[PDB]
């Protein structure tokens, strides 16, 4: 929808509120999202680096 | 080989414990033995039980004179920079 | 600074070598953190073990000696202490694990319970614990008969005072 | 015929001066890195905007150099204070602080000068070739408890002696190397002799 | 036009990273003195009588 980033998406065990569209953690990075067609929330994990 | 410091490629994981040579991390070190590069858990030292009892004592009968060195930095190079000419 | 984007990364090249200096500084302070631990704890050559039958003249060291049924083979008081206290950023592990450091402190503690101060000057020489306590009383200017005639009272006071550290923590 | 703790200071300082020199060839977002090539092919109004970026970058370079020298001089001062304290306590006296002047019982120390430092030669005493003996806290004689004046009671298996605690040198137990305090019924481990 | 706007971010982020690295040097120099005192207490109180 405009949330733009890169990483690996997995399925999660969170439960948003019906009006909530994406989640973010402390330090305000996006770590979850809702996709606008399945109505399922997905975990976002940065792609390995080191 | 998978450590806790990461993934290590090109070193064999032996089972013996030596003194640390190159620190890898989380308890693992590496060294050039024999001819190849090996990775091992470091050893802290050789084990030792003291013959403790409640009426035994150990008393020395000889001595050695020891001389050892200790090195300390006292000073460094005095440098100036002209801020304008730099 | 850039987060994997070639436009920002090319502009950054115009700033010289600031980002090699920053990494050099952080590496220099991450190596000295392991040097800090090595010089506090590796103060023994041997790993000394304590005897199986532990009669130290009435003194009881059971709350500070290692416990096998515990996590990492820590002492009972070392446990109370361990219970009380993304984008280009990483955390490196320390070279000595916590198991290794608990091993070092148990070797120091078995060296002192069993040899006094002799192992820090050479080979460890055993001495019975109450005779070591009498030497230490001599070192503060009290005579030895004052320890030997008050042994049970001095041992009870020591045990009861080690029992209060455990409560207060 | 070792000195890495002194070579580290030399190397760190040269490595900082080299970075300061080499930052004089970055543009910091200007057209040239050399000021004369901005002055030669530009006129004051537009030379100024390019000169200001060079000034901004070089000032920051210099400030980083000076801050990291101030942090390193404070580490050298702690080392020199410790070396002054060792010179007073290890060369001009005999110390009892364990491990302060080498490993073992300090006897004496000698200083030597080094390129930006000092080397202490520590002479210590290290005991050797220990033997096993049987001990007792006190002797009982005539219903009296006897304690050593300075030493320990030791047995070779059949006979009791007094010895000094760091060197084995056995002597007879007499009323001149012991003192008396009490009965032989209160101390745990009295032996009869 | 994006060069001028990217440089404003680069300058700020460099400043912030370098402030982080200075304050860590100053905090590590203090942890170092504490560990140097702990090493002296281990020698003088644990392996001796002071
Ligand atoms: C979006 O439209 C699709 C169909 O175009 C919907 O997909 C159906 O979803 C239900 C689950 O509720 C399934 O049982 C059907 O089999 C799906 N059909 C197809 C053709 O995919 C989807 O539910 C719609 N979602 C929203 C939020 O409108
Ligand atoms: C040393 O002190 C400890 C107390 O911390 C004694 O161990 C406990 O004693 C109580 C009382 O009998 C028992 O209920 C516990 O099961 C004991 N073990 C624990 C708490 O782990 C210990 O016996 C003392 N040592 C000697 C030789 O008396
Ligand atoms: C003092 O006596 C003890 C006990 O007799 C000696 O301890 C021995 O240590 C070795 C370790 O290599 C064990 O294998 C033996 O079982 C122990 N007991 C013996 C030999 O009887 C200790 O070595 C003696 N100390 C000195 C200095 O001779
Ligand atoms: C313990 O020491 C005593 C005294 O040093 C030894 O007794 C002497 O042994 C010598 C051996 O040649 C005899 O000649 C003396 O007559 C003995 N008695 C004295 C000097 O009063 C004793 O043998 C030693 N015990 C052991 C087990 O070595
Ligand atoms: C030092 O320890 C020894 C052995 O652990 C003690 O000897 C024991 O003494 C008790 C009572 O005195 C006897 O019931 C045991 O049978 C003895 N053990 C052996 C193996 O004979 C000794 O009492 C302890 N105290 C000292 C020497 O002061
Ligand atoms: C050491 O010698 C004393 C005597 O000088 C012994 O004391 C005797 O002990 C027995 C048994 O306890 C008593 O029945 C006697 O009345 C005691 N006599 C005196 C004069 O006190 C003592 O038992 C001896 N101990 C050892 C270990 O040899
Ligand atoms: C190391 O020792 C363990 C013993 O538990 C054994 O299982 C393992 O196979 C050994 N590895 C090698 C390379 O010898």
């Amino acid at each position: 929808n405009g949330l733009t980033g890169t990483g690996v998406l997995t399925e999660s065990n969170k439960k948003f509120l019906p009006f909530q569209q994406f989640g973010r953690d402390i330090a305000d990075t996006t770590d979850a999202v809702r996709d606008p067609q399945t109505l399922e929330i997905l975990d976002i994990t940065p792609c390995s680096f080191g | 080989f998978q450590t806790r410091a990461g993934c290590l490629i090109g070193a064999e994981h032996v089972n013996n414990s030596y003194e640390c040579d190159i620190p890898i991390g989380a308890g693992i070190c590496a060294s050039y033995q024999t001819q190849s590069i090996i990775a091992y858990t470091m050893s802290l030292g050789a084990e030792n039980s003291v013959a403790y009892s409640n009426n035994s004592i150990a008393i020395p009968t000889n001595f050695t004179i020891s001389v050892t060195t200790e090195i300390l930095p006292v000073s460094m190079t005095k440098t100036s920079v002209d801020c304008t000419m730099y | 600074i850039c987060g994997d984007s070639t436009e920002c990364s090319n502009l950054l090249l115009q700033y010289g070598s600031f980002c090699t200096q920053l990494n050099r500084a952080l590496t220099g302070i991450a190596v000295e953190q392991d040097k800090n631990t090595q010089e506090v704890f590796a103060q023994v050559k041997q790993i000394y073990k304590t005897p199986p039958i532990k009669d130290f003249g009435g003194f009881n060291f059971s709350q500070i000696l290692p416990d096998p049924s515990k996590p990492s083979k820590r002492s009972f008081i070392e446990d109370l202490l361990f219970n009380k206290v993304f984008n280009g950023l990483t955390v490196l592990p320390p070279l000595l694990t916590d198991e290794m450091i608990a091993q070092y402190t148990s070797a120091l503690l078995a060296g002192t319970i069993t040899s006094g101060w002799t192992f820090g000057a050479g080979a460890a020489l055993q001495i019975p614990f109450a005779m070591q306590m009498a030497y230490r009383f001599n070192g503060i200017g009290v005579t030895q008969n004052v320890l030997y005639e008050n042994q049970k009272l001095i041992a009870n006071q020591f045990n009861s005072a080690i029992g209060k550290i455990q409560d207060s923590l | 015929s070792a000195l890495g703790k002194l070579q580290d200071v030399v190397n760190q300082n040269a490595q900082a001066l080299n970075t300061l020199v080499k930052q004089l060839s970055s543009n910091f977002g200007a057209i040239s890195s050399v000021l004369n090539d901005i002055l030669s092919r530009l006129d004051p109004p537009e030379a100024e905007v390019q000169i200001d970026r060079l000034i901004t970058g070089r000032l920051q370079s210099l400030q980083t150099y000076v801050t990291q020298q101030l942090i390193r001089a404070a580490e050298i001062r702690a080392s020199a204070n410790l070396a002054a304290t060792k010179m007073s306590e290890c060369v001009l006296g005999q110390s009892k602080r364990v491990d302060f002047c080498g490993k073992g019982y300090h006897l004496m120390s000698f200083p030597q000068s080094a390129p930006h430092g000092v080397v202490f030669l520590h002479v210590t005493y290290v005991p050797a070739q220990e033997k096993n003996f049987t001990t007792a806290p006190a002797i009982c004689h005539d219903g009296k408890a006897h304690f050593p004046r300075e030493g320990v009671f030791v047995s070779n298996g059949t006979h009791w002696f007094v010895t000094q605690r760091n060197f084995y040198e056995p002597q007879i137990i007499t009323t001149d190397n012991t003192f008396v305090s009490g009965n032989c019924d209160v101390v745990i481990g009295i032996v009869n002799n």
